[PDB]
């Protein structure tokens, strides 16, 4: 019971670290839709595809 | 230009600007926009880059166009006067730089918005404005001089 | 006249008309009546007769009066033109009858309302109107052409 | 003077005058102040004088000075007439003093507020009106005549 | 008249007036005096009455004669305007009430100082001054309004 609490706490901590990186993946580029996006920062590190 | 202000207890303490597709609002001010269409928008909080939501429908999009790259340091338009600096903001005289003047856009000679003011009340005889802009490739940056109180 | 429209998300999508004693609003549209006097009145459901409670205050009652039977074919004025028929409304030419025209009363030459437009956006060569009507002896009915899309 | 009237279901029901030190609003009448600056005043109940707590900010206070006691029996300018008495109230021409228009201040020739009306609808050919007043040394005393009626 | 600004780091930040019998200087400001013969004045702290020691010799005595009690509410010779009330200070308009001009006296029509200002930066629409007065027989009184920042 102590073991399964450690895995549950560490899973929701790393995935909130990754979600904060996910939110900062797109925030410098949503304010300017006219700016081009690199192909490295679209699929490998971040998730978003080319749109519009 | 179309710039709806922000009302709180009868007085005006901020301004909300509209660019192509998206609606801007400073985080430092609290209140409701006078446009009832803009009140139903789900504006979300974010970091210093001031990300909000442009959830407006199709009938009034692209009010003005945001200024692209290749920025010269010459003349630029402003609501209370003129600014003439690219890396920084110009030392505008007094009158402008009081309280509740946040969110006012800075336009170009073709009517293209370049920057949005956020601070820099007064820094002596020379007043510097803390604005957001795009540095080289359209990536939104935030430039803040020293001693820039929220204005 | 006295016809306060309904606004949802800051956009006019329907019109609510007041007849003697009771207010009539189409229930296939959504929103809120902009009058603060009208918004304090409860709403009760019905059929597509589109009934709303007539709990109006004393200072405003008997604004527009309805028209009974013995209705001629005649010529009846309309807010975007004219309609000249008795059994149905006149099939008005195209362009007239866009979106947001529901709930508009059709009046006589003496100001007597004889119909309230609900549906019938497109009806082939000319657009017929799906209105509510008072019959040959004072009972409200509803007339619909086939293939009438609602507003 | 700048006295904001009360609003109830559109029509007026009374006048809430503003005197320096404490704003005056009759609790005999009902409604809400439509002004946004006076809507933030906390509604505190009081004694039989029908008084509202004066939580007005001090900058827009004392714009209307109030007359002290020991008044002369001379002329006083009512909003729709003139009153000439000291202890009792002089007769007003008939017709004025209906319903839902009380709370209007009785001023002097110097513009100072002398008295705040609360009653006096119809009291025969000689129109007497129930009022609050300052008796001899500044004591706020309500005087109501025989057979008084609320306004 | 005869007033001395206080020299602190090159800019003016306060005014040190002189009354017949005893000189004055605001305690909340600091710096150096602008007179060679006032450099021997013993600086001391005191209570909220703003009490200094006027040990100047007879060579520059009897500059500004003081005024007694029973001050009329008429006109007064303020340096940037006028004051027309006795128990409270007159509501001076905007513009006046900046910063760093404490200790400025208020003159009478007979060339007599009646008061010394201390503070009241800004209150909003009007401005109230925290000033010293004499109540009934010559006893020194410090009078302050609510929310008076030193000025």
């Amino acid at each position: 019971c102590t073991c399964v609490a450690i895995i549950m706490v560490s899973c929701v901590t790393s995935v909130w670290l990754l979600c904060r990186t996910r939110n900062l993946c797109i925030t410098p580029y949503k304010l300017a839709p006219n700016a081009q996006v690199p192909i490295l920062l679209a699929l490998l590190c971040c998730i978003k595809p080319t749109r519009a | 230009d179309k710039t709806f202000p922000i009302m709180l207890n009868g007085q005006v303490n901020g301004y909300a600007c509209v660019v192509g597709g998206r609606v801007f609002k400073p985080l430092h001010v609290e209140g409701r926009i006078d446009n009832e269409q803009l009140a139903a928008i789900k504006l979300k909080k974010a970091s210093i880059y001031d990300l909000e939501y442009g959830d407006v429908p199709q009938c009034m999009k692209s009010d003005t166009l945001q200024y692209t790259s290749d920025k010269p340091p010459g003349f630029y338009n402003w609501h209370h006067g003129a600014v003439q600096y690219e890396n920084n903001r110009f030392t505008v005289p007094r009158g402008v730089g009081g309280k509740g003047d946040s969110g006012r856009p800075i336009l170009d000679n073709k009517g293209r918005v370049v920057a949005i003011v956020l601070g820099g009340v007064n820094e002596g005889s020379r007043t510097a404005l803390s604005v957001v802009t795009w540095n080289q490739k359209g990536v939104t940056v935030k430039d803040t001089p020293e001693g820039s109180e929220p204005w």
